[PDB]
RNA sequence: GGAGCGUCGGGCCCAUACCCGGCCGUCGCCGGCAGUCGAGAGUGGACGGGAGCGGCGGGGGCGGCGCGCGCGCGCGCCCGCCCCCGGAGCCCCGCGGACGCUACGCCGCGACGAGUAGGAGGGCCGCUGCGGUGAGCCUUGAAGCCUAGGGCGCGGGCCCGGG
RNA sequence: ACCCACCCGACCCGUCUUGAAACACGGACCAAGGAGUCUAACACGUGCGCGAGUCGGGGGCUCGCACGAAAGCCGCCGUGG
RNA sequence: AGAGGGCGUGAAACCGUUAAGAGGUAAACGGGUGGGGUCCGCGCAGUCCGCCCGGAGGAUUCAACCCGGCGGCGGGUCCGGCCGUGUCGGCGGCCCGGCGGAUCUUUCCCGCGCGGGGGACCGUCCCCCGACCGGCGACCGGCCGCCGCCGGGCGCAUUUCCA
């Protein structure tokens, strides 16, 4: 019941979220390794350029 | 027993800022001395004003700072603002000016500093004038804030400009019953 | 230097003593005035008496200027008029007392305010009981005990009331300073009666004690004080 | 002979007894400590006559004499020989005490450094 | 910090701030936003006008692209160029008269509110208002367009 | 300086001492030892302590040097008096007094430097 | 010959009610204190000339704008000094200025103190874990538990003594 | 503070209620567990930094991670809110 | 084993025994006391001392005052030098300094109308002596006043400890 003067929120939490939430505890992890497969590129080819064409 | 009403008793004035910054105490403590001392009422206000919150000292801006101290009467003249001094990027010329205040923004103290003024802090306007003689004390826009425009009288509702709560405003989220008078009602 | 400096300091300690003293024969004289004018009415008015009746006449006696109330009945059950009006008398607790000067807006609220009240017309002793063993002035809002003729000549400094003899001459002959004689008195906390009330809750022409005891209030101001 | 206070005023208390707990005579879960009654309808919260009584801020005793030991002093928490130098300048209104978890063997160093800096020990004569 | 909340100071309190009438129940006058034109009716009326209806046409496939037009007012348009260019201005015995690209610092119509110092411009904008092009010419600048 | 570092100790320091409603302070040079503005030795550019002697016999007297700032192993100066006890309250009593060394402390070194005069003695039979 | 009824007179009994006094807390004081003479408050002092027991020739007003605990006081000899408080020695020290100052502290007056549902504030009340800190405690005895012991705090609870 | 004796007071706590000691309901006693939490959207008030600007999201560069999946930095310091 | 094979500590409800008290208005509680117990703190008088002063018993040294050395505080014409800020002078570093610019020059160079490095211009940060205002608690070396410490001269009406 919305009572005195605020905002006429619809929140989007009427389905199943709390089985798909997506914790993004991983991402420290993956930053590094992004970081040793990029360093592992740049290693595999040795005088080309590590970014690419 | 005696008939007090008992709700007005306890006044719900500032007696201590409820900020734990130690500069910002040490300049309460040294107003707190003027204000139980000196005679003047200017060290009063500076001590009240150094009580309250930083949504109730507004920022002062550089152009109106220009404009209230181009007055006639003010040459020779301070200015004391309590809150926040900023910068307009939309003034050309900026004069000598001698502004009192916490705190100065970059861009505002390198105009004044280059315009040829001087900034003073509390500590040093207390030195130079003690009784706060040759100041003017100034304030920025109190409603001007975007919370204000939201208060007062209610929407939905004749002789009222509130702006009402919005997640976002566009087409389909308001001007229609109420707002319409093709559909049923306006106000 | 230092010898006119001590000089000095001994000049501004003599010209307070002798300041101090030109006050109190001030003081002093002011009073003898005032026992010389009480013993003037209260001779005036036996003689205005006596001429009348030496011939075939009545002298009438002025209807007293001074009342003092006190407000009887406690606070429980009070209406809100009444309240009102007790609340503007000053009359907040049980047992207090107040002296009220008299014209018609007093009058008829003393009469619309009856039954919670004993109110009479009083006496000069009654007065100095009042004023030197109550004596009670509010000074910054502080019910502050009249222990020195000072706070009275602070206060009052401005309106020609300075000592205690000038308060209760000005209470007593009410005349153009009595507004602020009876916002600087406080009003005044007196106990129980002392030998019981006889009825509480009745007038006192039917054998209460509320409503008009205009000759009569001395001996409750005696049993109060 | 022992250690006098400095001042020696007449410590008089309001109330002596303890504020026990209503219905803790019956129930042996209800302890002693204190709870206010929040009942609707509680003869001890509305305050009838003749029943325990609730602890108003009425019973607190006098500025000078709160916290105050029947010697005259009052007490001090101390550890080890180190916090016996903190009241050195205050032995004539305040007094040492040791901890319970302090052993034997430093306790008497304890005794004797408040003894050389005249200081009161509430317990010097406790384990040994 | 549940030290600081709420909820550690209506410990031993029965209702729990909640009301000894009435309960704190789950859910008294629906989940949500619910009841509109009812019950609500008056909280919906007073404080959220215009909520209830359909007004203006419909476009489908709307982007941002295409209505992106971002404006300056004449008041900040020396902010955009360093303080060098009107340092160097009123001199040179020439009407000096430098160029604002406005698409270059990010806007793209320029519009007139504010005072403009009285120095000549070439402002090249892709949109104008009529009343800053006015203040312009009334400084003597020029306005330039730009696709 | 010194009240804006006062604003900083006075609350969290390792020497501060709660505990059973007195608050003091634990400190070095620390006399009387309050937890107060006066009573601090730390702070001040004028520091005035009272010790008892290492050997055991005699007080020794800390003066803060002011000669140099951030500089804690010369910021101070011990002396030590063994004496027949009424030179030592007077000889305390000149280095507070003739030298304008921060009166304040004055009187309250000369109770600490007698109650240590009494310390070291032999106090029972 | 009421301990009944009706009209009454003295004395007497007490409630957390009223008065006075003691203590606690809350609120108010443009509250006081970073250090001074000052209580209806209506000044101090260099600096040039004449020089003086004379001094401002103002309301039976009953009084503050003014007088007799000195203003030329005293000493050396009509003239000069009229001196500093490392100390005039004083109810006030304009010479530095606590025992009283964790200024988030201390102190001084005045009024008030009921409470459900509810709201706010302070906890040096209590439990658990963490970052600092106590040259912290401890097999010369930790936590826990019992206690007809000593206590403190209004209270939540806490500190010791014995096993 | 342990027990006993006397005088006066004194009906059993919580809850629904206009009203509870109730012939209204729950309740033998004791120990342990036990009930306003977490995320998001807001609104208002407060604390801090900067100020017509603000924020670095996400990503990338440094340390091999004890402390670390911390911290520091960015012609990305503004793509974007 | 006061840890005895479901055994670390072993609470409450409940039960048994011993000791004490009591008992016909069910038991239990609040306020005020009284009595009896278990322990605590004294005490063969606890009058507790902390200063100053007088007297009769004692006593080692030193203070009062000078000499030599060391350390500290305060400071003058600011004594001389570093250091340090506000202005003025050499626009001197500007190339014997980097950065940034939406100010010009492609009078230039390189990689091919563009990018970088040059050249002026502006803003931001520095070198040398001299003056004034605050010598500013950012430091010394001399000089003066004062204080403290060590070693001697200081023989006893001074000086300090026990009773
Ligand atoms: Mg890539
Ligand atoms: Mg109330
Ligand atoms: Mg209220
Ligand atoms: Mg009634
Ligand atoms: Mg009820
Ligand atoms: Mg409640
Ligand atoms: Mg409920
Ligand atoms: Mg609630
Ligand atoms: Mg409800
Ligand atoms: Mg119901
Ligand atoms: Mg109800
Ligand atoms: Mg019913
Ligand atoms: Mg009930
Ligand atoms: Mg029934
Ligand atoms: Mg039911
Ligand atoms: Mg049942
Ligand atoms: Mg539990
Ligand atoms: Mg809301
Ligand atoms: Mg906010
Ligand atoms: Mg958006
Ligand atoms: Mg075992
Ligand atoms: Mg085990
Ligand atoms: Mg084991
Ligand atoms: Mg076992």
């Amino acid at each position: 019941a919305p009572s005195r003067n605020g905002m006429i929120l619809k929140p989007h939490f009427h389905k199943d979220w709390q089985r798909r939430v997506a914790t993004w505890f991983n991402q420290p992890a993956r930053k590094i390794r992004r970081r040793k497969a990029r360093q592992a590129r740049a290693r595999r080819i040795a005088p080309r350029p590590a970014s690419g064409p | 027993g005696v008939d007090i009403r008992h709700n007005k008793d306890r006044k719900v004035r500032r007696k201590e800022p409820k900020s734990q910054d130690i500069y910002l105490r040490l300049l309460v403590k040294l107003y707190r001395f003027l204000a139980r001392r000196t005679n003047s009422t200017f060290n009063q206000v500076v001590l009240k004003r150094l009580f309250m919150s930083r949504t109730n000292r507004p920022p002062l801006s550089l152009s109106r700072m220009i404009r209230k101290m181009k007055l006639p009467g003010r040459e020779g003249k301070t200015a004391v603002v309590v809150g926040t001094i900023t910068d307009d990027v939309r003034v050309q010329e900026v004069p000598k000016l001698k502004v009192c205040a916490l705190r100065v923004s970059s861009r505002a103290r390198s105009r004044i500093l280059k315009a040829g003024g001087k900034i003073l802090t509390f500590d040093q306007l207390a030195l130079d004038s003690p009784k706060g003689c040759g100041t003017v004390l100034l304030s920025g826009p109190r409603k001007g804030r975007e919370v204000y425009r939201h208060f007062g009288k209610a929407p939905g509702t004749p002789h009222s400009h509130t702006k009402p709560y919005v997640r976002s405003k566009g087409r389909k989220f308001e001007r229609a019953r109420g707002r319409r008078a093709s559909r049923g009602y306006k106000n | 230097n230092f010898a006119e400096l001590k000089i000095k300091r001994l000049r501004k300690k003599f010209a307070q003593k002798m300041l101090r003293k030109a006050r109190r024969k001030l003081i002093y004289e002011k009073a003898k005035h005032y026992h010389k004018e009480y013993r003037q009415m209260y001779r005036t008015e036996i003689r205005m008496a006596r001429m009348a009746r030496k011939a075939g006449n009545f002298y009438v006696p002025a209807e007293p200027k001074l009342a003092f109330v006190i407000r009887i009945r406690g606070i429980n059950g009070v209406s809100p008029k009444v309240r009102k009006v007790l609340q503007l008398l000053r009359l907040r607790q049980i047992f207090n007392g107040t002296f009220v000067k008299l014209n018609k807006a007093s009058i008829n609220m003393l009469r619309i305010v009856e039954p919670y009240i004993a109110w009479g017309y009083p006496n000069l002793k009654s007065v100095n009981e009042l004023i030197y063993k109550r004596g009670y002035g509010k000074i910054n809002k502080k019910r502050i005990a009249l222990t020195d003729n000072a706070l009275i000549a602070r206060s009052l400094g401005k309106y020609g009331i300075i000592c205690m003899e000038d308060l209760i001459h000005e209470i007593y002959t009410v005349g153009k300073r009595f507004k602020e004689a009876n916002n600087f008195l406080w009003p005044f906390k007196l106990s129980s009666p002392r030998g019981g009330m006889k009825k509480k809750t009745t007038h006192f022409v039917e054998g209460e004690d509320a409503g008009n005891r205009e000759d009569q209030i001395n001996r409750l101001i005696r049993r109060m004080n | 002979a022992a250690l006098r206070p400095l001042v020696k005023p007449k410590i008089v208390k309001k109330r002596t007894k303890k504020f026990i707990r209503h219905q803790s005579d019956r129930y042996v879960k209800i302890k002693r400590n204190w709870r206010k009654p929040r009942g609707i309808d509680n003869r001890v919260r509305r305050r009838f006559k003749g029943q325990i009584l609730m602890p108003n801020i009425g019973y607190g005793s006098n500025k000078k004499t709160k916290h105050m030991l029947p010697s005259g002093f009052r007490k001090f928490l101390v550890h080890n020989v180190k916090e016996l130098e903190v009241l050195l300048m205050c032995n004539k209104s305040y007094c040492a005490e040791i901890a319970h978890n302090v052993s034997s063997k430093n306790r008497k160093a304890i005794v004797e450094r408040a003894a050389q800096l005249a200081i009161r020990v509430t317990n010097p004569n406790a384990r040994l | 910090p549940s030290r600081l909340r709420k909820t550690r100071k209506l410990r031993g309190h029965v209702s729990h701030g909640h009301g000894r009438i009435g309960k704190h129940r789950k859910h008294p006058g629906g989940r949500g936003n619910a009841g509109g034109m009812h019950h609500h009716r008056i909280n919906f009326d007073k404080y959220h006008p215009g909520y209830f209806g359909k007004v203006g046409m419909r476009h489908y496939h709307l982007k941002r692209n295409q209505s992106f037009c971002p404006t300056v007012n004449l008041d900040k348009l020396w902010t955009l160029v360093s303080e060098q260019t009107r340092v160097n201005a009123a001199k040179n015995k020439t009407g000096a008269a430098p160029i604002i690209d406005v698409v270059r610092s990010g806007y793209y119509k320029v519009l007139g509110k504010g005072k403009l110092p009285k120095q000549p411009v070439i402002v090249k904008a892709k949109f104008f208002s009529r009343r800053a092009e006015e203040k312009i010419k009334g400084v003597g600048g020029a306005c330039v367009l730009v696709a | 300086s010194a009240h804006l570092q006062w604003m900083v100790v006075r609350n969290c320091s390792s020497f501060l001492i709660k505990r059973n409603k007195q608050t003091y302070s634990t400190e070095p040079n620390n006399l009387k030892a309050r937890n107060s503005f006066r009573y601090n030795g730390l702070i001040h550019r004028k520091t005035v302590g009272v010790e008892p002697a290492a050997d055991g016999k005699g007080v020794v007297v800390v003066m803060k040097r002011r000669s140099g700032q951030r500089k804690p192993a010369t910021s101070y100066v011990r002396t030590t008096i063994n004496k027949n006890a009424r030179a030592t309250l007077s000889s305390i009593r000149h280095m507070i007094r003739k030298n304008k060394y921060h009166p304040d402390l004055r009187m309250a070194a000369i109770r600490r430097a007698s109650a240590i005069l009494r310390s070291q003695k032999p106090v029972m039979v």
